[PDB]
């Protein structure tokens, strides 16, 4: 084969070769809506689709819950004060204990599902902020103590629906005899160790108070395995952090509080077997 | 001559590499091939015949003919199970060394659908039923027929056929799966249970045996071919 | 090649029963995860090649150990030239690998790997080495002496290899005088006949000639120095276009010699587990 | 040739190249019945046949006995007690003084033949046990000598048709001054040394009591030649081990009989001359 | 200039590759061949050139043209044989060096029928009649006419003709045999019995001698080229 | 080429008698098993080919085995230069497989393999050593010193062997001046004429020029060392090409020098064997 | 070129590339009969031809003499008792002095010659014994003196036509002042050191006094070259053996005679000059 | 890249072999050849000329 600018191949192995403001939408009996919400993120730019056998690995038929479970749940509200750093949610993790999706999950061995996420905030056109919401998949968190490395715990990774905070600066677990095990992820270093600045190449959107008040990701199942178990593995992660401190009217102790509305899209299920009662607290 | 530049890897000796060497026997005639029965064409063939799981793999039945029984008995129902194996078909004691797990243990991955089949080796008028179940990992191990019929499982009639077959389906996250004991590559369980209990009429034995198989499903697959474990020579 | 495809099932309500079998036949029980369960529709990408019998022997291992020196002209003890009887029963792990099945027809592709080293204290010079590696078939007669006529290899093939380059490296055909390998043989050479003296007919059991390939003796071509240099020659068989016949169970226990005995003490290899216990 | 994913040939010489109960069977006069036989195994597959000459090695004019030797010989009957860990017949050295089979095999250096055995062992519905019979090809057994190996004799290498027995733990022939040279296998290791479990490689049929009391094994002629001695070679190996123990009706000497039934099917021979008279005793 | 990578192998001298190298005399002129009577094309034509046996290796006649004579006699008739050798062309003492064993101890495999021819080299009156026995091994050695006659066996008639030819088929286990004296590998057992007595009229030297000759048939054939143990380099 | 079939055969009952033949006559007999014997068919895979004479003589055998010594400048002892004729009856194998047949045109294949080593027990040092071979053929001169002009090969083919690489190699068309090497000659060179001196005319029996094919002298280019060096090359010819005319007796008892000659006491080659005794 | 099983020629020279009682013969005015004489050999199946031009080395015309050369000669006759050898006459060194045919060699510088031995030894019907002649090519024979080597001299090597015997058993020429310089060549071993057993390989006959009487030879002319001197090199050899010694009606002195009868064929010379005066005795 | 495997007598200087070599002085314009009288095309062309033999070596 005369290539442009003579390959031959000798070896038979393949490795041997040479080199917008309006919107609403239902899920299920779940509808939500936003007269200055602007546009959604579709993570990636892949809508949720269901398993295709083209790409199946295990043979179980797969139980689909479809409106049971592809319902918008409301995760607990959260203040967003002048002196807050931001929070984090894995998933599926927080909907864990959430409608028949949790029972679901942790009946099922295998679990595959988007996402669909609603960060809702509204402020007056008197306040002053910006949020900003991104979904970081495979999100992982440096841990608390510099004697060890990859030391949390089960119960402290996953906080549930409640969430976690990210602190403004680091404090060594320095307890040596019984060690915290639970994450200590700065502010600005995003907790994984890289910039906050750079956390826009993750699928992403901006709450700011003067334009829109709430933020929608679309976020696809993204893995290295086509279907997981959903009680191990925590797929996606919902990051929000005040890019700019909320203000108002110079008032020193201005509070509006945040929630999140997660919709399981074209979850699948497989392996049913005993309910998981895993050991949280 | 022609102009060659040798690239890195040259003079070394690779021990999988597919080159031609010089015959130092040359023109040597060569006994034609006959057939002779039985020409295995692939190592599979080979894991898909059934094999006795040597269940009882404690204190003394250890190594001795007695590990291949499991006794069942005449007692009343009960939820404890009958029998428990984990599915590491090559880390599992049990498993290791059946033909399955031998075949497996020269190979660092595998993916496939497993054939567990039970025969009831007891007398003809002992009658009853019984629960095999295949539970899959992440949970807390079945220990009652209450949980255990919740996963995968088969209701087995011990009334004229001995033998029941469970196919355990490939459940798994992974499209394959370590040999090794390994924690995120987890097979599952295995358990069988007194569904009802078995009864058997006076003057009979009133204490039966079943002897286990695991064999291959026609789609199984290994790859990565390593060293086995099962061999040591010693000094 | 692409396994089955894992074809889709549902609910069933018929009496064909394919999961209950009978064990007491031959026949394994040919039933497939659709029969005993909801399958959903899988598109099979898997593949068996890399467990094919070329595959799985397509790779060399280890199957001797030779010791050749070359001791100083000072001391008056004779080199050292080592015959090795061809075998590959010397080892454990291509042995077992082998006696998986019990007839085998296999090409086989011999690499041979030297290494030298000097012994005595005193730090001499040694000129690169060159050594001889001669196949005397059976029958053939056997070196005595390193520099005696037999090395001439008038027709016995040889290899010279010149320490420090490639490691030396042959193909051979199938040699057996039989139409294939027998790695197991229930039987003897002789036949103790009723009317002659017990010794004669006395032949090993399960020892016929049909694996009598001849030795391989290995030297090293350059008289002494004035310093003594140990080598060790590492021969490497590959089997080529192999084929086997009637499959056997794999050995369990460590092996004793060439036969099929085992040893007073090794007669434990399972391990201990708990009848019901995860 | 260019192969899918250059392949060039350099070197003339090849190896230089880069990589169902009932049943009834008649042989000659005699003729076998069993209600309740479960089918019967081709071993391998294979039905015996004559020798082709496409694959023929020797030259000499084959005398094929036919009826006079492929017939139905009953081998002697063993008892079935509950302590009994099984039983070994090396074919064709069982058939050595069979009617006219043992004489055509004297007489004629080499000889080939298939076999057909009938393992018959009946018993009642309220009996309890069952046998493994396994035609285990070129069977050979471990030793009773850990000082030497491969020392067994002729004559404790071919019992006849009393046929061996394995024993249920290893002693070494501790003798230094005249050994035994007898077999010592095993009954787990099943002698060779391997596991019993995957003994079921092997061509095989299962005697469940309860199921059925007979066994049909159809045995070609395997072997690396495609004719060779009889009195030297003992192609084949049948071994009985009772894989549950028997038991009945809580009684604790509980016996029934086993009995073989071999055929020779497709017998041929060559090479006759004097008549070998081997020491046995 | 063009990437290479040197496989194992290299740089190593092979005694039996045929690689091409360079020409010390290049355009040197060649002298034509011309048609020389007895081209030999292959070894096997001469293996087919018989040769007599040495038969009478023993104490005198060893090394002397004796050992050549098998000598008969007017004795009247016995069964016990007049000659006996083991049907190993390469092993065997006696036939070690004939030709054919010659050939044959250049290659370390043989398959095919051998020719033993006898001719009778007595007075023309002396008539009679000889049994030439081929047994195949694995039973007792022929040492009376009783057993010998079982095997292959031609009786050849002295009356005119002096010579008399015994094909020894290829009967073997294996497809080919060592030529080494080998348990395994055994070719058989070759006798001459009287049939009848010789028988001389009066005036007549009353003490014949026959000589053998051995060689290969048409069906011969040899492999593995190996050295050979007839010569010797002393020092 | 497959041998021909082992055809079939029956009961007979003929006159053709072909059993029975004359030896007196030179022909052999071409008596075949089904002639003598019930046969039955066979199908023939077996080939002759390993046989033939490329096959039989397509391997390097040694020929000879010349030492040349690097000796140090501080002994005042010349260098060793080896002067090697050409021949193969310097060893036995090549030469006993040689005379099987009586004439032979073969282009032949030289293989040099070089091995060094040190004497003195001084542990020196000498660096990678070149060696000259250089072919003088009948004639030309003969070099006399080891740094002589002789040695420039402005016409004699030589090789520069660097120690340590790929064993030297060249091939070498038929240069027999006669139309096929004669292996055996019987006759001499000069016919000793009834009317001149005893002296001229006195040629050694069966000694002619028809294997005069000159010398093959080897140097070590390498000036003196401070540590003396020694060598020896070893020279291995495989014949290509070759064919054969009038086969012999293969030698039965050990040579003696270039001729037929047999020693005293080496008449003694076949071994006891009583006459009725399998 | 792709042979089967990419042969390419790298270098120029081919070197470098890899790898029948009854017989009557008549030749001139000689008459031959022989009533039972048992056929002829065709020495390697070669009648004797005149040189062709296609391989003639030597330019000059060639002198054939036809019938005055090509005569039967008889030459002289040897007793064979009954301890005698063997006997030996090399040719053309035999017909030397034999007619035209020696001067014609004497005075030709190069001749080729084929030739036609007939060997005549009749006994009767009461008479035992056979004689093996065998036409040596290139016939040498090994020296006496184990002290030197090939050191016989031209008198002793070419006796003429009485021809040379065989010794029973060697015998070193210890006479270190003025060896002997002749030929041992013993019995058993032929002379040249190979085994009388083997010597079948030449071309031969065999004279069995059972059956025939005669055994005619037709030998061409084997040589290196095409043409070739006669006085120096002798191309081929006879040598008589008794295979099996002569015996005769219980008598220990029983003689016969054996004859040769040598008639040169197709024999061509050239070069023409002084006539060769040789010293010989 | 591709798998060679070096024979033997490789790395030997042959003085008698054929083989291509880089050039020094590459584009290095030739200087043409011309018809110059007396071209010898084999050395017997010299073999073949008559030249005096010293017949009288000896002596003085
Ligand atoms: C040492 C240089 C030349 C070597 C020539 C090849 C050596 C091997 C020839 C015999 C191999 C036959 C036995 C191998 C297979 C087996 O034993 O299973
Ligand atoms: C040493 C480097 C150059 C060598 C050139 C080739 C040397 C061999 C040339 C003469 C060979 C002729 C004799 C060989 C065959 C024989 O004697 O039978």
């Amino acid at each position: 084969q005369v290539s442009s600018q003579t390959t031959i191949n000798y070896y038979r192995d393949s490795a041997s070769n040479a080199a917008d403001r309006v919107l609403q939408l239902t899920l299920g009996n779940s509808t939500i809506t936003a007269q200055e919400a602007a546009n959604s993120v579709v993570a990636y730019g892949r809508w949720p689709e269901y398993l295709r056998d083209s790409e199946a690995n295990p043979v179980d038929q797969p139980t689909e819950p479809e409106v049971a479970a592809c319902r918008f749940y409301t995760l607990d509200t959260v203040s967003w004060t002048k002196e807050s750093r931001g929070w984090w949610w894995k998933l599926p993790d927080a909907l864990r204990d959430m409608g028949l999706f949790g029972q679901n999950m942790y009946y099922h061995y295998l679990g595959r599902s988007g996402y669909t996420v609603h960060v809702q905030c509204n402020a007056s056109k008197f306040h002053q902020g910006a949020l900003g919401v991104f979904a970081v998949p495979e999100m992982c968190l440096a841990g608390d103590s510099n004697t060890t490395t990859m030391h949390t715990s089960y119960q402290n990774a996953n906080p549930g629906e409640k969430g976690g905070t990210f602190t403004g600066t680091f404090t060594p677990d320095n307890n040596q005899t019984s060690p915290a095990r639970r994450f200590c992820p700065v502010d600005y270093l995003l907790g994984n160790g890289t910039l906050l600045g750079n956390a826009f190449v993750f699928p992403h959107q901006i709450i700011n108070l003067r334009t829109n008040n709430c933020a929608t990701l679309v976020l696809p199942y993204v893995n290295s395995l086509s279907i997981d178990s959903m009680v191990k593995h925590n797929n996606w992660g919902i990051a929000i952090l005040p890019l700019a401190p909320l203000n108002f009217a110079s008032e020193s102790s201005p509070e509006i509080p945040i929630t999140l509305t997660i919709a399981p899209m074209c979850c699948e299920f497989n392996g049913l077997r005993n309910i998981t009662l895993p050991r949280l607290q | 001559g022609l102009p060659v530049m040798n690239t890195p890897g040259s003079n070394q000796y690779l021990t999988a590499d597919n080159f031609q060497s010089p015959c130092a026997l040359p023109e040597f005639d060569v006994t034609p091939p006959i057939d002779i029965p039985g020409e295995v064409k692939n190592m599979m063939e080979l894991a898909e015949i059934d094999t006795m799981i040597p269940f009882d793999l404690s204190a003394t039945k250890k190594n001795t003919m007695e590990m291949y029984r499991v006794r069942l008995s005449d007692k009343p129902h009960t939820d404890d199970p009958i029998l428990c194996l984990s599915l590491s078909p090559a880390s599992d004691p049990r498993l290791s060394h059946t033909m399955l797990g031998e075949i497996l243990n020269y190979y660092t991955h595998w993916a496939g659908s497993l054939k567990f089949t039970f025969m009831f080796c007891g007398s003809m008028m002992a009658t009853g039923k019984l629960l095999v179940s295949y539970a899959p990992p992440g949970a807390d191990p079945p220990k009652k027929r209450k949980e255990a019929m919740l996963g995968t499982h088969v209701i087995w009639d011990i009334g004229l056929q001995s033998s029941c077959t469970m196919v355990v389906p490939w459940i798994s996250n992974t499209t394959y799966r370590l040999t090794i004991d390994d924690s995120f590559t987890e097979g599952g369980y295995i358990s069988v249970f007194y569904q009802t209990r078995i009864v058997v009429p006076l003057s009979t034995p009133r204490e039966m045996d079943i002897l286990g198989f695991v064999s291959a499903c026609n789609d199984f697959s290994v790859r990565l071919l390593r060293d086995t474990t099962h061999i040591e020579q010693k000094a | 090649d692409a396994l089955p495809n894992t074809e889709a099932s549902g609910p069933t309500h018929s009496k064909e029963i394919p999961a209950l079998t009978a064990v007491e036949t031959g026949a394994t029980n040919p039933l497939v995860p659709s029969d005993t369960v909801q399958t959903r529709h899988v598109v099979q990408h898997r593949s068996r090649s890399e467990s094919s019998i070329e595959s799985f022997f397509a790779r060399g291992a280890c199957v001797t150990i030779m010791t050749v020196d070359n001791p100083a002209s000072t001391t008056n003890k004779d080199k050292l030239f080592a015959v090795w009887k061809i075998t590959y029963k010397d080892t454990v792990q291509l042995r077992r690998k082998l006696e998986f099945f019990t007839y085998s027809r296999f090409d086989m592709e011999l690499t041979f790997v030297v290494t030298a080293n000097f012994t005595e204290t005193n730090n001499g010079h040694a000129l690169n080495q060159v050594y001889q590696i001669m196949y005397v078939p059976p029958g053939a007669p056997v070196p005595e002496k390193w520099d005696d006529y037999t090395w001439q290899t008038s027709s016995n093939p040889s290899i010279f290899y010149t320490y420090g380059t490639a490691p030396a490296r042959i193909s051979v055909p199938y040699v057996g005088i039989s139409n294939a390998y027998s790695h197991f043989y229930d039987g003897f050479s002789k036949v103790p006949l009723k009317d002659q003296s017990a010794a004669l007919g006395d032949s090993l059991y399960g020892a016929a000639s049909l694996n009598d390939f001849g030795i391989l003796a290995v030297r090293v071509v350059n008289d002494p120095n004035p310093t003594k240099v140990t080598s060790k020659i590492r021969v490497y068989l590959k089997p080529k276009h192999i084929r086997v016949w009637c499959p056997r169970p794999p050995r369990a226990v460590a092996y004793y010699g060439p036969g099929v005995d085992y040893k007073d003490g090794t007669l434990t290899p399972l391990s201990t587990k708990d009848l019901t216990t995860y």
